[PDB]
């Protein structure tokens, strides 16, 4: 049973830190609101960038 | 205009001397809620007991189990809202300045006429 500890102690080893991207995230964001502009652009007939 | 009692009424509608406030509620009780109904608001720990009129609305799908969210006095600031007005006043000076842009045009068009009355006239002293 050792190596199971052995194992398990390497394996609690690993840094519980996720990296996640920002690039992707931004442009989902600015996807987003794009959308919510388009829609309130809409409601005010074309009162806006277009 | 040129009267003071016109000037008046349009300085007091020109600004806003309350803090402009705005009230989020999420909702979820049994009672449906309507865009039209006035509801009675009570809590104490935020020190609130008035009447609130809804203002806006996200509702879920009655199958959704999810909360409902309920707006009074106006809505929170957001971002996409600044741009929607920043471009409608972009759209306004834009036309704004193509009318102007005619308008000098045509005083141009208004002024050789013009001069030529006044030569014709000049021509006639003479």
């Amino acid at each position: 049973l050792a190596r199971v500890e052995n194992l398990l102690e390497r394996l609690l080893q690993k840094n519980p830190v996720i990296k996640m991207d920002d690039k992707v995230v931004a442009e989902v964001v600015s996807r987003n609101q794009a959308n919510s502009f388009d829609q309130y652009n809409y409601t005010m007939g074309g009162a806006a960038y277009s | 205009i040129t009267n003071n009692d016109d000037l008046l009424i349009f300085a007091k509608k020109q600004i806003l001397d309350v803090p402009e406030t705005a009230l989020t509620i999420a909702y979820k009780g049994k009672e449906p809620v309507s865009e039209r109904d006035v509801w009675y608001f009570i809590h104490e720990p935020m020190g609130f007991e008035t009447e609130v009129k809804v203002t806006k609305i996200k509702s879920s799908h009655p199958w959704s189990k999810k909360f409902q969210e309920i707006g009074f006095s106006n809505s929170r600031r957001d971002m996409v809202r600044i741009q929607t007005q920043i471009a409608n006043q972009v759209k306004k000076a834009s036309v704004d300045t193509n009318k102007i842009n005619s308008f000098s045009s045509i005083a141009m068009n208004a002024y050789d006429s013009r001069i030529l009355t006044e030569v014709v006239g000049v021509v006639d002293g003479d």
